[PDB]
């Protein structure tokens, strides 16, 4: 998962 | 309001006794567990990334299936107004999610053809050390227990209910879901072809974009941009980092993601770095990249  | 077997629900309250209370709940979840995991083509497959919509119904020639993958604090949401048909797959991250069910909503209730029902599904994410996944569950729940409709809540395989651990680490049992859309039929899936403008798409999101619909019913098209973002700060201090810095500090879960997940990361980076400000650089006139269903279910640009 990306982290914004 | 949100419902479950016809009563509503309480909250707040764990996903966890809210499947435990509620036998049905309960029996999907088990269900969904137990499947091993399908390797959907890209045969009229519409996937969605991360902080992505995609909205459309049966009566769509192109598009067949929809699902997302690589969710591991986030929760792919499927929701469905059954007998019409029309289907809306998301991956919300929680950047926003008070904007996003709004989103999710309006999606659904243009397709107006009364009969049916609205069902929502809810999968994704562990129990991970930053209570991202808990946080995510408590604000979705929430904001669709405060919209009008009446939302029946079929599945929800969340956090506690979708956790597995090896060598005392724990990641998440289902990393994505495909939802056939001719048959409202949800499995776990993995998706090797991700459909067109990957690295663009992924570098939206990391740049700090905002959650999108991608899918345009009526024309049945793809529509990727145009997209404009901030230079990201200190792109060649992360790009010259290790593999263990770099999941660390971008990305919310560093020991829980699929293997070559750096790679995808080093990928995004790269692009970021040769594109600052793609504004009227990678889109020229100001339109979107455009792609339409091949004769073979394939996305071929128009």
């Amino acid at each position: 998962n990306l982290a914004a | 309001p949100l419902l479950v077997e016809g009563r509503r629900v309480r909250l707040p309250q764990s996903a966890g006794d809210l499947v435990r209370a509620h036998p049905p709940l309960e029996e999907r979840a088990r269900l969904l567990r137990g499947q091993s995991v399908q390797q959907v083509g890209p045969q009229g497959l519409l996937y969605v990334q991360q902080r992505e919509l995609a909205v459309t119904s049966p009566k769509d020639g192109s598009i067949s299936i929809l699902g997302s993958d690589d969710a591991t604090t986030s929760h792919i949401v499927v929701l469905r107004h059954t007998g019409n048909g029309a289907t809306c797959l998301t991956h919300c991250d929680g950047t926003d999610t008070k904007a996003e069910v709004p989103l999710i909503m309006n999606s659904i209730k243009s397709f107006s053809d009364q009969c049916g029902r609205l069902e929502v599904h809810l999968v994704g994410g562990f129990s991970d050390d930053r209570q991202l996944s808990q946080k995510l569950t408590h604000q979705l729940l929430s904001e669709f227990d405060r919209q009008e409709d009446d939302i029946h809540l079929v599945t929800l395989c969340v956090t506690e209910l979708n956790d597995r651990e090896e060598n005392e680490n724990h990641f998440p049992v289902i990393y994505g879901i495909a939802v056939n859309i001719k048959t409202a039929e949800i499995y776990r899936a993995s998706f090797q072809d991700r459909g067109p403008e990957e690295q663009l798409r992924a570098a939206r999101t990391l740049a700090g974009g905002p959650m999108i619909s991608i899918y345009d019913a009526e024309t049945e098209q793809l529509r990727i941009g145009p997209y404009s973002w901030t230079p990201f700060p200190h792109v060649d201090f992360w790009l010259h980092q290790d593999d263990k810095q770099i999941l660390e500090n971008l990305s919310t879960s560093p020991l829980a993601e699929p293997p070559h997940f750096v790679e995808h990361i080093r990928s995004t980076l790269m692009f970021l770095k040769k594109h600052p400000s793609p504004a009227h650089t990678l889109f020229s006139g100001n339109k979107a990249l455009l792609y339409k269903k091949n004769e073979d279910g394939l996305w071929e640009k128009i």
